[PDB]
């Protein structure tokens, strides 16, 4: 008559492994690591991303003519840029701060483009006749949509003296530019006024630009370079442009409500229509455990990540042969 | 053919962790010790379940912006990041191994708890055969072996009678 | 009668962490061990002083100097003192969770070695109460109980009354 | 006959977390997490901090004429400034690379402000009406005590030529300021030549400056901007000015020694005549224990900052009762 | 003639990590058993071997390079540097001593389980002294030394001599 | 008859620490803190690192007439700087983005010094006489090796425009400058013009400087100033360089393709040919412990680095006879 102790053995050949023992096989465990996305983009606790499928930032922002695909979200989490977009500055130049803009953006509660300084007001400039071919509409020659490229009118480039007050509740983010040319005879046919410059001041801002003229490779057929600015103008400041040639004078400004920080996010991946907590540019991850290895460059509360491929917990016992 | 503990796992044992076999006139069966195996489940999950629950999350965005003469701050991340994988890697694979480590020893221990309970029990009534088995010195019923997995057991029953069947040899 | 650590711990013993209570013919008290108790709150402060000793502090000044030109470095900034918080509270709960399990297995594997270490000098000359206690066969007197703690106690001196108070089942 | 084996039991009512045991009552526990601040503002082994009491730390330099001399503070551990000081600049403008001398002035181990161009040597110009009604001192239009708003004198602006040599062997922080005016008119009012320049020079500093004469916002009424600049002159170098109008000149410098590195710590939290290892903008903290939840911003040698309510560590035997 | 397992280790035994000790009227040695010893050798250079094998080295440069005007970044890469050094140092000490507790009581362990291994062959044909060692009630020759070492052990064999031998105190 | 169960002892001393023991001796132990390098530099991976013996990295691209000793290797890991060169910009003045740049060639994988714009083909303006004693070359007033510095031929200095197309297909690191005089006599003296420009373009650059004629401190007996630029040319792109005065012109520039990124060490100790896989500023290590304490400057694959005197873990029994 015998009485044994024992414990459980089944079907199992899940394998663990201990801090002196190499592959030991148990009768249950339990994973850790989270190695699986949904494969596409979602929303972020219910606010959806800023898509620019092939645009830039800068050229979503100018309205290059080959994106306008995009102008009429009003809140976003985070934005997706493709790797490098196609769409960014058709006429060739560079943006100042433009990293730091794009922080900015990275997530915005409340975007509305409006209109500051209409086109139509131009009395004694020449609104309607700053085009390139570097800037084409559908085949046309064109320009960015958000600002105009003013010229003279009747042989003459009178000094603008334009101001505008922040009338609304919100911070307003306005951009403008300036156009160095190649040559005094160019700078003349263009603006008429030889020696310009371009002073914007607001509370905050006090600068003056001057174009420098001179001679460049051509960039998308074009030798000229077009150079923007950007400024955030607080509720009832007001902002003073002033400018005898060269001015690439704002048509529209954006009303920016801006209560958190996130990060532009460079991916190809389609959107799905899907919520997360958690994003990566491969998919999205819906998941309690404390680490992956799925991809580094994560947005929203992740677990942590690993280089890791298993991290298995032992729950159960020795499983026997 | 009768197997024990430290012999090896039961795989006819399929309600619970840890448990009893014997080997009676009236005929052999495994039973699950209940309370040991509940007490085993609830500390491993618990123990999971402070491995996961323990982990602070923040909401953060790891994507990168630094211009073409920004190399240096690009690079500074870049060891940021990189600083913080190597830690994380290394103490996520090395917890892992230390609790398994200690999950296997729990499981010996409490397998090793239940055999000295019923050890306690038995006293002289039963040879220990030195593999997670007693051999009764006494006739013992399937019914009278719930008694043992009861904690129930009644010594002085068997006394002398397991006193007889031991001098007889 | 009065149980052992089995069935939980003893308000009335002051002047020690474990100990043995002894009840004869002259009276019953409690008698600490104050050795093992002595090394056992040094392994325990030992234990506590290397996770606050091991800990070197530089000096350093967390302060926040950017301006709203440089929202990119101060993220940077906050994403490095975010992952520092994340890996030093994640790092501090589990090593407190690891180690109190292990404190209080040092307490179970101390009070058990001192039931062995008596249960081994003891032998037939007294039954397991399956408590913590040992009901002698013989009478031992103040002295016998010294030397039961002492470690250096007679068996064979006892031998034949015990045999008796035994055979008397 | 019987001898029982057994452990301690109390009145405690301390509990303690395992990794599989919640809740646990123990004899004994040790807590690891400091969670107590004195609630004051005090020492850093020993050294004082710099409190600017709704001073700016460039108020502070330039002399803010809202803003006490108190030079009798020749060294500091931190700085404390007011989390957005009322008394900053109060002509508007801007303070080129503050924040990196905000940092510079964390911690100085001697200060001394001198004179080192003195008011009464400005001859040919104004020296002593340069002031502003947007820096009263006493209900009456001033200016920063530190630097001199010079001025034409008898319709002349005669351009200076002015320098001076580190004759100390102490590093020196000197400062001065351009004025960007509004028109030609005010222009000329003020320095006669209505184009005019400020060069600085020394053994690394190559600087020339023009005034942005253009239209801004009115701040605190006035509608100029003034530009300030600071440098570390190194003992034996000299510090040559060159100028014919809108300059901001120095009259004092600061001797400086610099031997460390500390914080400007943003705090209303009053000094409590405390000596402490460690502080934080709510209060200096003791005993080091390696962890806190204090205060994530602290100055000196802090325990490790954390996101814990307790951290017990068992030291006892699990308590019966 | 020397002690064990609560007492002391001993020089005299060259062959392995644990073993055993005999003493007979043929003469006295020491005799390693190597299944254990490898066992534990095997396991232990396993935990070195993972402490080291599960770091993750990757290629970085670390390089100050910043100006009298970029002070503030440089005392964020500080901070980061400090940080890094801060917690590698904290967890790599408390590694080794919470890795250092565990080893030495796997040691004792090992040792426990091996004079369980005996104890539970011998049974009463050998008096445990306390320390150890097993006293034989009967004589135990260099053949029964290594049958009891082998867990080849033929208690029934030795009875005849050893109730004889405990009767005679 | 006996028989007893115990464990091995030794002549061993070596002494380990327990969470709960401290100084407790063992049997056998294994140190997992590395603390032995080199002490000499090394080759990374099979590849040489660059030492610049006291001449800069700024001097060692512009050519200072001191040090010519290093004008061979096209191939390195990292570089190794002395922690104070002086041998760096002979004739005083500034190098713009330095520190990007010496992270650039902190590791480059193809390097080749390539003439671009010969020094013969100067017709017009004097090339052989820009030379001072501030940069002595054999004791005879000399100048950067790999840079003209053009000065005005028969009394005119015509305007330059010069242009160069990447017709390698490798990038090309290119430098000039520009000398800021100190006087309008002295500007005219070495230029005919008075007022001077340089204009600098490429499809990214878009440069004009002028010079800032001010009055500074001598540095190594001169008050003028030399400020020098870079850029990185892309294949088939050019370079547009304009000037009439002041103008600091290439010679030559540098092919350039890099694909690892490294870091500048400081360190004085000797080269002694052998490798590693890690290098530090007193020596190599080659070991493959988790953590080591030589030093925290380290550059390749290193342990970690920790503040630790050893870190012995325990293999063996505790060793008591
Ligand atoms: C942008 O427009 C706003 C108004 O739409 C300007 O703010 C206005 O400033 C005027 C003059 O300071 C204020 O009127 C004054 O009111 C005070 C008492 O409040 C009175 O003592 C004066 O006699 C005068 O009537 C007016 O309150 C204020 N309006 C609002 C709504 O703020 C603002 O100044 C403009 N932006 C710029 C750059 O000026
Ligand atoms: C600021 O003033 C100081 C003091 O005059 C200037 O330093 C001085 O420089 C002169 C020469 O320019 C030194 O005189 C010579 O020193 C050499 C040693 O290098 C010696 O061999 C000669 O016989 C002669 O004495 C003088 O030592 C030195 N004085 C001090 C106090 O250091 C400094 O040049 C001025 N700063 C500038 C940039 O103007
Ligand atoms: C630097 O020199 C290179 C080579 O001379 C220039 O690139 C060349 O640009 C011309 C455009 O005039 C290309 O010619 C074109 O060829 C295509 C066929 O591929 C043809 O369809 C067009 O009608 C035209 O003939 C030429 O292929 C191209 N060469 C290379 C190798 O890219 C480059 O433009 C010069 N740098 C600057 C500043 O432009
Ligand atoms: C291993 O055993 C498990 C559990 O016995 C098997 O899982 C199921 O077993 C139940 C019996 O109650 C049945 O529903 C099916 O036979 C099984 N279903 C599934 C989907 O698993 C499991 O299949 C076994 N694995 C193997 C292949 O050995
Ligand atoms: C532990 O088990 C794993 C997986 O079963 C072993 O991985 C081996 O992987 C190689 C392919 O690179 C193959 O030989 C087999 O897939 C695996 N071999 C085995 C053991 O089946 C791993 O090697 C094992 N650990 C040890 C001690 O080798
Ligand atoms: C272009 O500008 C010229 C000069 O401003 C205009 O000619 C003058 O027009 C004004 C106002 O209509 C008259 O008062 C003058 O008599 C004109 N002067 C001369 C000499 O012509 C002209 O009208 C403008 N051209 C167009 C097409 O608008
Ligand atoms: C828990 O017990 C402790 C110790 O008995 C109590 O603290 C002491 O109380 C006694 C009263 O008998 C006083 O003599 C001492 O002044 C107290 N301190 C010391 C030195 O122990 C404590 O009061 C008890 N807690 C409760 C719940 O009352
Ligand atoms: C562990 O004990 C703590 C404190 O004694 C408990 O904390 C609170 O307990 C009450 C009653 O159970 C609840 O109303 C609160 O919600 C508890 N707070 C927390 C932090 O949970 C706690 O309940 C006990 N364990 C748990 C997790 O319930
Ligand atoms: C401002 O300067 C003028 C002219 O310099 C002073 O008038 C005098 O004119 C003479 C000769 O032209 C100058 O040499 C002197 O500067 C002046 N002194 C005299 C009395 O001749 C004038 O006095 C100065 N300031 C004012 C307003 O008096
Ligand atoms: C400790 O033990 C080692 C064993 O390796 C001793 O080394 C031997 O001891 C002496 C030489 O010192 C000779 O008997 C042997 O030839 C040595 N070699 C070996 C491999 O045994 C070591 O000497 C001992 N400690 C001291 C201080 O001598
Ligand atoms: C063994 O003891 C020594 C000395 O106590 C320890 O080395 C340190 O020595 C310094 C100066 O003599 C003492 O102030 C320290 O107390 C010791 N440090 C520590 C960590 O206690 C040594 O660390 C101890 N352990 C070992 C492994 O030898
Ligand atoms: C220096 O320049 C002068 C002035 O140009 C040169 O003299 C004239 O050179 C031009 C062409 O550069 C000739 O057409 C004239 O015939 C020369 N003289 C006259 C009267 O104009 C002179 O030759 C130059 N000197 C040197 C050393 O070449
Ligand atoms: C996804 O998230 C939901 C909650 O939104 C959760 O309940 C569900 O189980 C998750 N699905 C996956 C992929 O496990
Ligand atoms: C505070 O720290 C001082 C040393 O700085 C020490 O003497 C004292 O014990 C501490 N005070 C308490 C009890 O918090
Ligand atoms: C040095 O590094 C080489 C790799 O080239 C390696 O094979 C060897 O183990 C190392 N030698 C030592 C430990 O000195």
């Amino acid at each position: 008559d015998q009485i044994c102790i024992g414990y459980h053995a089944n079907n199992s050949t899940e394998q663990v492994d201990t801090i002196m023992e190499k592959n030991v096989t148990v009768t249950h465990a339990q994973d850790i690591l989270e190695k699986t996305h949904n494969g596409k983009l979602c929303d972020l606790d219910g606010v959806k991303p800023l898509i620019l499928r092939d645009c830039s930032v800068a050229g979503w922002l100018l309205g290059n003519p080959m994106c306008d695909e995009f102008i009429n979200v009003p809140e976003w989490s985070y934005i997706v840029e493709k790797a490098n977009p196609a769409n960014d500055l058709c006429y060739p130049g560079n943006f100042n701060d433009y990293e730091e803009l794009k922080h900015l953006l990275s997530r915005i509660n409340h975007f509305e483009k409006i209109q500051i300084i209409p086109k139509s007001s131009w009395s004694d400039h020449e609104a309607s006749s700053g085009v390139s071919s570097a800037c084409p509409y559908q085949g046309t020659p064109s320009f960015f949509r958000n600002v105009i490229w003013l010229i003279k009118k009747n042989n003459t480039y009178p000094t603008i003296k334009r101001s505008y007050n922040n009338t609304n509740q919100e911070d307003l983010l306005i951009l403008w530019g300036i156009h160095h040319s190649n040559d005094a005879a160019e700078q003349t046919k263009l603006y008429q006024n030889p020696t310009t410059y371009i002073s914007v001041g607001t509370s905050t801002l006090n600068q003056r630009l001057v174009p420098k003229i001179a001679t460049r490779s051509k960039v998308n057929g074009q030798s000229g370079r077009m150079d923007f600015f950007w400024t955030i103008l607080k509720p009832n400041d007001a902002i003073n442009f002033e400018s005898n040639g060269n001015f690439i004078a704002p048509e529209y400004a954006y009303k920016i409500v801006k209560k958190g920080d996130s990060a532009i996010m460079k991916s190809e991946v389609e959107y799905g229509n899907c919520n997360t907590k958690c994003q990566t540019p491969i998919g999205a991850i819906n998941s309690s455990m404390p680490f992956h290895n799925i991809h580094p460059l994560t947005i929203g509360e992740c677990p942590k990540y690993v280089k890791s491929n298993k991290l298995v917990l032992a729950t159960g016992l020795r499983n026997s042969p | 053919a009768i197997a024990g503990f430290i012999e090896g796992g039961w795989q006819g044992m399929v309600d619970g962790w840890y448990g009893y076999h014997h080997s009676n006139e009236q005929g052999s069966g495994y039973a699950a010790d209940k309370e040991s195996t509940q007490k085993a489940i609830d500390g491993v999950t618990n123990k999971v379940n402070s491995i996961i629950d323990k982990m602070n999350t923040q909401f953060e965005a790891v994507g990168r912006e630094f211009n073409n003469l920004e190399r240096r701050i690009e690079n500074l991340n870049k060891k940021m990041e990189d600083g913080f994988l190597d830690v994380w890697t290394y103490n996520a694979e090395l917890l892992v191994l230390m609790e398994n480590e200690r999950t296997l020893d729990f499981h010996d221990s409490n397998v090793k708890n239940l055999y000295d309970k019923v050890r306690l029990q038995l006293r002289d009534n039963a040879k220990e055969l030195g593999n997670g088995c007693f051999e009764f010195y006494h006739k013992c019923d399937n019914e009278c072996m719930e008694s043992v997995r009861n904690g129930t057991y009644d010594y002085p029953q068997y006394s002398e009678e397991a006193r007889l069947k031991r001098e007889e040899i």
